[PDB]
Formats: structure tokens, sequence, C-alpha cells
């Protein structure tokens, strides 16, 4: 990735190449050749065809 | 009287591309009716007749007398074709 970076003693910015990770959102029942090991949500639908995030989901936690 | 300058530019992919800087001055008044109209319509002409080498990033900086503004002109010039 290439963006603009400046912090130095001075007021000029230039462009340097930085490193960014690659994420995607797969599902639970597909495969495990990628990584997951972490849920983030759980989707249940309404009877009107409306997916909603259920309020009783709990991820594995680092903080409250 | 026109002044010759030159400059060094960084590219997107991290390379230096040589350029120049032309600096012309109007100084003196009554160019034409609307300099906002004419000197815009003038620099679209005088820039296009300024292709002068093969590895020269383009250079037009129009300076009307210190009466509020100086007009720059540059384009996205790339290693395929000048813009």
């Amino acid at each position: 990735e290439r963006v603009n970076v400046q912090e130095l003693a001075g007021h000029e910015q230039s462009e340097v190449a930085v490193l960014r990770h690659n994420l995607t959102l797969r599902m639970a029942h597909q495969e495990n050749a990628a990584w997951l090991t972490c849920p983030v949500t759980r989707l249940v639908r309404d009877a009107q065809g409306q997916w909603c995030r259920d309020p009783r989901f709990i991820p594995p936690l680092l903080t409250l | 009287l026109a002044v010759q300058h030159h400059r060094i530019q960084r590219f997107e992919k991290g390379f230096l591309l040589r350029g120049l800087d032309v600096e012309v001055t109007l100084d003196g008044n009554g160019f034409a009716g609307e300099g906002d109209i004419h000197l815009f319509g003038e620099m679209l002409n005088r820039f296009l007749a300024l292709y002068a080498d093969m590895n020269q990033f383009n250079q037009l900086t129009l300076i009307v007398q210190p009466e509020g503004k100086c007009i720059r002109w540059k384009e996205n010039h790339n290693p395929r074709l000048p813009g």
C-alpha cells in the first residue's frame, strides 16, 4: 500500500510504502484452511426476512 | 522576461522524474479585456506548444503582476504518455 506519511522536524509530507494485513469475513460452516478461531457476531433472521444481530451473543473477551 | 528554473519530482511508485520551471511575467497592465478570460485562454495555447524533449516534466507557472494571484499549470504526467 502507498500513502502519505509525515512526522519529522519539518512541514513536508511524502509517500512511503507501508504494510497492511488482509482480512475477510468467512462463515463458520465453510472451511478451516484459513484461520478463523474468533467469532464476532451471530445473525438470526426475522419472520419478515430480516437478518438481525441477536442480543445474547458473547464473543471471547479481552475487555468488558 | 522569462526565467528558467528546474525541479525534481517524486513519482507514485517512488522514482525521480526530471522537470523544468518556466516563469513568465506580464508586468504591465491592459493585457486584454478580462485577464481571467484571456490569460486562461492564453495558457491553454502556450502550454501545448511547449513540448521540448523526451524526459521533461512540464513546467508552466504563469505569473501576472503581484495583483492577487499567480496561476500554476501542471498535469498528471506518467511513464506511458503525458496527460
